[PDB]
């Protein structure tokens, strides 16, 4: 899961710079990409700070 | 060794005797034209029967379309890049990234990196 | 004595399969592993380059 979005943040950088996209919508879909992440990560192991 | 070459001649009789049988089976033939008949009406109800008839396995797939979009990018980007010395984009480029980077000896970067590389994230909480 | 014999049988028949299907699971789970390891190393690659 981790090396899917590390590859798909960067792909879709491209794509959004193509279509002229403003800075405000990039923002947005970056902080509900990395919540989905954030939010999966916490069944698969307790996330406990090691 | 003469016996161990027994299974391969016993394998081997059987092609020679096939052989024969071909030629007398040809030889005993116009019913030719009847025959070709046959096989050339079987092949378009073959070809048509042939044309009726025509977790973590998830992520790999993905990061691999992802890996294949990520070089193919990279690609087509470097291209401009090669041009730099003639172009004259990427100097009015570089005018522009020098003058906003003013807001060097490079080796010790990386050892002033390296020095804290695997403790960085114990150090900042 | 028959019928002993054909229990005896019977119960090495189900010891085989249930001592086969936990190594089948110990080399599918090192495979996977190993996979997943290098997918990680290749986004990392892909980062620096970009």
């Amino acid at each position: 899961a981790l090396a899917s979005f590390q590859l798909g943040l960067q792909n879709t950088a491209q794509q959004y710079v193509n279509s002229g996209k403003t800075p405000e919508e990039f923002n947005v879909h970056v902080q509900q990409q990395t919540n989905q992440l954030l939010q999966e990560a916490g069944a698969q192991g307790l996330n406990l700070n090691d | 060794m003469i016996w161990m070459f027994a299974a391969a001649a016993a394998q081997m009789i059987q092609g020679g005797l096939q052989y024969a049988q071909d030629a007398k089976n040809q030889r005993r033939q116009a019913d030719q034209k009847y025959n070709e008949a046959v096989r050339s009406a079987s092949a378009r109800q073959i070809t048509e029967i042939n044309t009726q008839r025509s977790s973590v396995e998830q992520n790999l797939q993905e990061v691999g379309v992802q890996l294949a979009a990520a070089e193919g990018n990279l690609m087509q980007n470097a291209e401009l890049t090669e041009l730099s010395l003639d172009s004259s984009v990427m100097n009015t480029v570089d005018q522009a990234r020098n003058s906003i980077r003013e807001l060097t000896d490079w080796a010790a970067t990386g050892s002033a990196v390296g020095q804290i590389g695997t403790s960085m994230v114990a150090n900042k909480l | 004595k028959d019928w002993q014999a054909w229990l005896g049988s019977v119960e090495h028949s189900r010891n085989t399969a249930n001592a086969s299907y936990q190594d089948l699971n110990l080399k599918r789970a090192a495979v996977l592993q190993e996979q997943s390891w290098g997918a990680r190393g290749n986004a990392a690659i892909a980062d620096f380059v970009t």
